[PDB]
């Protein structure tokens, strides 16, 4: 105990993790600190039709260009425009305030760490890996369901234009996938 | 007899006159010749390679203090140890730099092994303020080397590169049964002291297969290390040696598009200050991790992060291209326009691929031995 | 391969021969067709041994009647082994290059108990007890009474070699020291008994010096083998000194008390000719006389046996029939061992030496002891003064002696030194593609004081701390091993302790390794074991000793080992025990020589030897450096030899402390890249 709580102490960003993963039920506090220690002749038609078509061939110089279509390009490559979109996250560094930022950043070191768990135990060798998967999986699921649903609900409530969950929510839907998969191959073995 | 003393050098005999304005012909001879002064390989050397898991030991002793170079042994060590780091890794994609300090007759391992070289440089940059004390331990040093390079796939060389400062080590068991214990485990072992040659090194070198030098001045530093910088010799096939690594695409993000998705970088994470989330980078192939630098192996997964375009660059040396058969212009009963460039034939010989029997100049014949390295006209 | 000399060829087993070598050939061969002795000098001790062999056995092939035995008289056993196995690869590179055998026999002689093989007499560590062992276990009464075979222990190698080994020779086939060994266990026969027989009949022999210098065993061993040899003394720059050793004897309580304890035993042998025996009881007397006079010294050589003839009133004829009587007398006694019995010999030989010799020589007694003077201890020492005495015997019996070492630098001196003729004074320098050492002298030191081993500055605190400060920044930049040679054992503990009392020998230890260079053999050997294997790693260490200490030359210090050599001052022998002074005497009023001269040459002899050791082979190099500004001066740059006056520039001749080790630093970097052959 005395030395368990010594390095609680020492690192708070670990304590406080500690705090939002056992406290809240989302690990055990054994399995804590367990870790830390082409198509058919048409093709040919239409070449030669093209053939045909190039074959009597005349310069042009009005059809090329038209003063709308100037236009066009211009706005399209004026600043703001569509290939020189300005915005792209205008002041993240001062928008999702520091506050979100630094809870942002601390669900993305654990979900990070639960991956490298995760990604340590496959491939599965051997049955005792098969409930540790699971387990992490029921794990990832707990601290999900815990913090990125609050998460949610205040960028909602904020209304922030970032979508800083996708890209939690892209790797967890990744890991889930490969899970299934992997459980799909396992099940088609036994056949 | 000597070769001087017999009869003087006439070099002038060589041009000569028939028609009182001959000597064009002699000089656009001589101007010919004077092409074609490559071997058509930029390297000429090791035609391949093999993976290396490159140890750098650093003494940390008083000794670094002293300035025969300047402006002390260290900076300029570690200056040069920044340029041989970006070198090395400039010609090895997949190989793995650690770096160990030796000091007080014990050993820290500065750096983890791995293949990022802004992390190396950035240690090595903030090494630079420490403090020399005490004496180099080759012990210790090594024995760490040898406990992580232990566990290494035999496929991989694995070589130890040490910069021995001080002539005294202090060695808290025997050395030589650790020298034995490293060649049981064909672990190469290569030293460049400063001082003097010390016999501890030599044998070391000697029984573990590498080279012992000893620094003349800087510019003798430099080629050593550029020396190091080699891949040795690999054999023709050793093993089922493979290795699963991803190709990350660089994919950046467009608030144009709805899929504008930040992201904090892995890396940038264990930075005091704030991460860089930026728009987009590289993204793991196995897990989606973000990452801004390569070549770096994955910290979710484990998977390597390599660039295509860095492997695919020595793929020439596999395929060298075959030299081309020199024939005389007048013997050439075909068209008289390079196949390359398009230009007149008007030299008096004229290069011919064997494999698609097109022409070439002795210009595009030399631009296509030296840097295309491939045939045009088989391309097609 | 096959040199042409300006008159014959010369098989040498090395294709490629140093230009050294060639001019040495030339010399050795002008000196052999001039018929006369002469001094050579050559600065390897590896590579001279094969080429004088190979000179010789051309010289035998060319002229087998002007040349017919060799000698090669060295300083120890490890130079006679090593010698002999050169000679046996020569005469394998001989045979597979030519394809026949030749009829030349080579053999190694040394002490009994080198050459025996009873297990009774191997295991005890008495070598003047070996020698009476083996004369009592086989002598002429031996050999009478084997013809009723008498049932008793004895030595029955001589048994079988006297019927058998007698007829058969040895003609062709080179033996060692283990081959005569292993040829006399599986004959039976002693090796020692065969190496007597088979002398006669040999084309080389080798052996030390107590063979040839002490009158006592020359005449036995060599009389009438060849009255034209060839004799070469190689490695003997202190020929002079065992010249003097050879005739001198020393005398203690001990001596006379073992002579009257083992007289009383004598008698009663004899009571179970008559002109000894009562002869012999009362000389003891006359000797212990000194024993209870208090004088500080004596000196008459002339007037010592007037003396003699006066207390017992002898003459002095009956001492010349001393000698000749220990082969006759006690062999008729029958005396079980020699235990107990040397100190009668060596009285007998002191009477017949100051009855015969007397003219140049001094008797010299002292009661003085150390850390314990005048207790009990008047020692009378028949030291000798003139080295000419043991040499004429081999020079009226030899006609080309070739007196050849690594340190002859003043080849004037010792032609006067003992009566000699020399016709070559030659000198020769290595060459290498490098520069193999870098002598310097160093001066004053950081503080401008200068840095001499002066008598008056001995205790004094500036001069030690320099040399404190100068093995400090010296022992940082020279690795693996620096061996330091100072003036006595007294200077170098004075000096170690006022270095221990200031906070600098730790400086010293925390780089280096300290060893110290003590009297006892045992320790001395295992402080040198564990210099070699401190020195075998990166740990490097600092071997102290004394110029004259066995040490200074018992070992060698090849590359890798003791890369610099350091001198702490001119080593100056003491003036004190009243030795010197009479030989400086001698040598000023019969052959001429300064006081200062000999002295300055005797210093520089033995600091020449002690740094010339550190260079052994082509490929070894290393650091010579002279801490003191003695050296500095002219009069004891030319003492040092030629080899090393033509890379000791004038421009490190008194520089600094720092200069010094910015110079070795800049060798020793310039020395580690690779050189070809
Ligand atoms: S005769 Fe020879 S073997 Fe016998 S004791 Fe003497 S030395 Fe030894
Ligand atoms: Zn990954
Ligand atoms: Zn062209
Ligand atoms: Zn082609």
């Amino acid at each position: 105990l005395e030395e368990k709580n010594r390095m609680l102490q020492e690192d708070p960003v670990l304590f406080q993790l500690y705090k939002d993963l056992v406290v809240s039920q989302v690990i055990s506090a054994e399995e804590f600190w367990a870790n830390r220690l082409a198509t058919s002749q048409d093709i040919i038609n239409s070449f030669q039709s093209i053939r045909q078509e190039m074959e009597a061939y005349t310069p042009k110089l009005t059809q090329v260009l038209s003063s709308s279509a100037a236009s066009s390009t211009i706005t399209a490559l004026s600043p703001g425009g569509a290939l020189m979109q300005g915005g792209t996250q205008q002041a993240i560094n001062q928008m999702v305030p520091n506050d979100i930022q630094s809870e942002l950043k601390h669900l993305y070191v654990a979900v990070g760490e639960l991956l490298r768990h995760f990604w340590s135990c496959f491939p599965v060798n051997t049955p005792f890996l098969e409930e540790k998967v699971v387990k992490m999986k029921s794990n990832l699921e707990r601290f999900q369901v815990t913090k990125l649903c609050p998460f949610q609900e205040k960028i909602r409530r904020q209304y922030l234009s970032t979508n800083l969950v996708s890209h939690i929510e892209e790797m967890l839907q990744t890991a889930y996938n490969k899970l299934h998969t992997w459980q799909s191959r396992r099940l088609m073995k036994k056949t | 007899t000597k070769r001087w003393e017999g009869g003087y050098e006439r070099t002038w005999e060589i041009l000569k006159e028939d028609e009182s304005g001959s000597l064009k012909a002699t000089i656009e001879d001589i101007l010919f010749k004077a092409k074609r002064k490559r071997v058509f390989e930029h390297h000429g050397q090791v035609r391949l390679g093999m993976m290396r898991h490159l140890y750098v030991v650093v003494d940390g002793s008083r000794t670094m203090e002293d300035q025969d170079l300047k402006p002390n042994r260290l900076t300029c060590t570690l200056k040069l140890l920044e340029y041989f780091v970006e070198e090395y890794f400039d010609q090895n994609p997949i190989s793995q730099i650690g770096i160990i300090v030796t000091k007080s007759k014990r050993a820290e391992k500065l750096t983890e092994l791995s293949g990022n070289p802004r992390k190396h440089i950035t240690s090595l940059k903030k090494a630079v303020d420490m403090t020399c004390h005490g004496e180099p331990s080759l012990y210790n040093s090594l024995s760490i080397a040898m406990q992580t390079l232990k566990h290494m796939p035999g496929h991989t060389s694995r070589e130890v590169l040490i910069i021995f400062s001080s002539l005294t080590t202090c060695d808290p068991s025997n050395i030589y049964d650790l020298i034995k214990t490293l060649k049981a485990a064909k672990i190469r072992v290569s030293v460049i002291g400063l001082s003097a040659e010390v016999r501890v090194c030599t044998v070391l070198a000697r029984e573990t297969g590498g080279t012992y030098h000893v620094i003349l001045d800087e510019s003798h530093y430099k080629e050593l290390l550029t020396h190091h910088v080699s891949p040795p010799p690999a054999s023709s096939s050793s093993e089922c040696s493979l290795i699963r690594m991803g190709f990350p695409q660089h994919t950046i993000a467009s608030l144009s598009d709805q899929d504008a998705k930040p992201s904090f970088s892995m890396a940038h994470l264990d930075g005091n200050t704030e991460p860089g989330l930026t728009l987009g980078g590289y993204f793991c192939p196995q897990c989606r991790a973000k990452y801004c630098e390569l070549p770096v192996e994955c910290k979710i997964c484990g998977l390597t992060l390599v660039s295509a375009p860095h492997l695919a660059r020595s793929y020439h040396h596999l395929f060298p291209l075959d030299a081309f058969q020199e024939i005389p212009l007048e013997e050439y009963n075909g068209e008289r326009f390079c196949y390359g460039c398009q230009g007149e034939l008007k030299d008096q010989h004229v290069y011919v691929c064997a494999v698609c029997q097109n022409v070439f100049c002795v210009d595009c014949d030399v631009f296509v031995h030296d840097s295309l390295h491939c045939c045009p006209g088989c391309i097609h | 391969m096959k040199l042409n000399v300006d008159g014959l060829l010369v098989y040498f087993p090395y294709d490629y021969i140093y230009p050294e070598q060639f001019s040495y050939m030339r010399e050795l061969k002008r000196t052999l067709d001039a018929k006369g002795h002469g001094v050579l000098e050559m600065p390897s001790g590896t590579g001279k041994t094969v080429s004088l062999l190979a000179l010789i056995m051309a010289y035998q092939r060319a002229y087998p009647l002007e040349v017919t035995k060799l000698i090669y008289c060295s300083r120890t056993v490890p130079e006679i082994e090593k010698v002999i196995e050169e000679l046996r690869k020569l005469l394998n590179f001989y045979e597979k290059q030519e394809g026949e055998k030749l009829p030349f026999l080579g053999l190694a002689l040394s002490s009994r108990k080198n050459l025996c093989i009873h297990p009774e007499v191997t295991p005890l560590r008495f070598g003047k007890d070996v020698d009476g062992k083996c004369h009592s276990l086989t002598a002429s009464y031996v050999r009478a009474q084997y013809q009723h075979d008498t049932s008793l222990p004895h030595c029955r190698f001589y048994e079988e070699f006297d019927a058998h080994g007698r007829e058969v020779p040895l003609p062709a086939g080179i033996y060692n020291l283990d081959d005569l060994k292993a040829l006399g266990r599986r004959q039976g026969w002693c090796p020692y008994f065969l190496a007597r027989y088979s002398i006669l009949h040999a084309n080389v022999v080798v052996y030390s010096y107590h063979y040839l210098l002490d009158p006592k065993i020359a005449d036995l061993v060599s009389k009438e083998l060849a009255r034209k040899a060839v004799v070469v003394f190689d490695e003997a720059h202190n020929i002079d000194n065992v010249c003097i050793d050879s005739m001198s004897v020393n005398l203690t309580r001990r001596t006379l008390d073992r002579c009257q304890g083992n007289l009383e035993t004598l008698q009663k042998t004899v009571l179970r000719a008559e002109h000894f025996l009562g002869f012999l009881r009362r000389l003891l007397e006359y000797v212990k006389w000194r024993l209870r006079v208090q004088h500080v010294v004596q000196e008459s050589p002339p007037a010592f046996l007037s003396g003699l003839a006066q207390r017992v009133c002898i003459q002095r004829k009956p001492l010349r029939f001393c000698a000749e009587r220990l082969r006759s007398l006690l062999h008729t006694l029958e005396i079980t061992d020699l235990a107990d019995f040397s100190p009668l010999t060596l009285l007998a030989n002191f009477a017949t030496l100051v009855s015969t010799y007397a003219k140049g020589f001094t008797i010299i007694i002292e009661p003085f002891d150390d850390r314990t003077p005048t207790i009990a201890n008047p020692i009378l020492h028949f030291s000798c003064m003139d080295a000419s005495l043991a040499i004429k015997p081999v020079f009226e019996r030899f006609q080309s002696v070739i007196i050849t070492s690594g340190t002859l630098s003043p080849l004037d001196i010792y032609p006067k030194i003992l009566d000699f003729h020399p016709v070559t004074m030659a000198t020769f320098t290595m060459t290498l593609a490098r520069v193999c050492l870098c002598p310097m002298i160093i001066g004053r030191g950081n503080d401008q004081v200068a840095i001499s081993s002066k008598f008056e500055t001995r205790e004094d605190i500036a001069v030690i701390r320099n040399y404190g400060n100068l093995l400090l920044e010296m022992s940082a930049v020279v690795p693996d091993g620096i061996v330091a040679f100072f003036t006595s054992y007294q200077y170098m503990e004075s000096t170690v302790a006022s270095w221990y009392e200031q906070g600098i020998l730790e400086n010293i230890q925390r780089n280096k390794l300290l060893f110290i260079e003590t009297q006892d053999g045992a320790e001395t050997s295992v402080a040198l074991e564990k210099y070699q294997e401190a020195c075998e790693n990166g740990r490097g260490a600092i071997l102290l000793s004394v110029a004259r200490g066995k040490v200074s030359e018992g070992i060698d210090f090849v590359h890798h080992y003791g890369r610099a050599v350091i001198m702490f001052g001119v080593p100056y022998v003491y003036t004190q025990s009243r030795i010197l002074k009479a030989r400086l005497e001698y040598l000023r009023d019969q052959f001429q020589i300064r006081e200062n001269d000999f002295l300055t040459f005797d210093a520089m002899r033995h600091a020449a030897q002690c740094v010339g050791r550190a260079i052994r082979g082509k490929t070894d190099y290393g650091l010579m450096v002279f801490a003191d500004k003695r050296f500095a001066r002219g009069d004891k740059r030319g003492k040092l030899p030629r080899w090393i006056q033509e890379h000791l520039t004038d421009a490190n001749l008194n520089l600094t402390v720092d200069e010094g080790v910015q110079v070795a630093k800049y060798f020793l970097r310039q020395m580690a890249q690779p050189f070809h052959r």
